């Protein structure tokens, strides 16, 4: 088979060779959070991203299914630009 | 439960992420699984109108609106039987009334607070 050395040609890349902004270090997934005593990771086990959704107090039509909604487009904005860069 | 807008309710709880247990209410919209109530807060002096959302697991009927009905029946009842009294306002708690009691029935002691 022949050597796959083609890589993903992704605007990320470009724009990070572009500007200063270094590539960032894979700290770790233990983000913190307050009024629960706990670190609760921001993603990887009931994490924050489900926890606007879990808290049962919404003060601001449901809005707990807005949130959903919305990370469900952004998950949908990013599987566009990945079929974008696809091409490339 | 069966939940209705304009339905008075109070908020239930099962750390707890907030303060807002305690704050009666009334419902002004329902949906799917959620339900909203109005609550009241103030800054400094003046009072203010808030709306507030929550999940209809920790709702309760409240129970403030029974004693009013019953004193209505009961007035109504006082009234009806005035046709074969009056003063059918309610009274505050009256002071205790003097009375004799004897001392056969348990005779004083000391009871020593040195305490022991």
């Amino acid at each position: 088979k022949p050597l796959p050395k083609a890589k993903a040609m992704t605007k990320w890349e470009k724009f990070a060779a572009k500007k200063g902004i270094k590539p960032k270090e894979r700290a770790g997934k233990m983000i913190y959070d307050e009024a629960s005593g706990e670190w609760v990771p921001k993603w990887g086990y009931k994490g924050a991203n489900k926890k606007l959704d879990d808290q049962w107090l919404v003060e601001v039509i449901d809005p707990r299914t807005l949130n959903r909604a919305e990370r469900k487009r952004l998950v949908k904005k990013n599987e566009k630009q990945q079929r974008r860069n696809m091409k490339n | 439960k069966v939940y209705k807008v304009g339905d008075i309710v109070d908020i239930k709880a099962n750390m707890p992420h907030k303060f807002y247990q305690g704050k009666t209410g009334v419902v002004y919209n329902v949906t799917k699984s959620s339900v909203g109530v109005i609550i009241n807060k103030m800054v400094g002096n003046r009072y203010l109108e808030k709306r507030l959302n929550l999940r209809v697991e920790h709702i309760k009927h409240s129970k403030c609106r029974q004693e009013f009905l019953e004193r209505v029946k009961a007035n109504a009842a006082k009234r009806a039987e005035a046709k074969a009294a009056v003063q059918l306002k309610r009274q505050p708690a009256q002071p205790r009334e003097s009375r004799i009691v004897s001392t056969e029935g348990n005779v004083p002691q000391t009871l020593a607070p040195v305490p022991y």
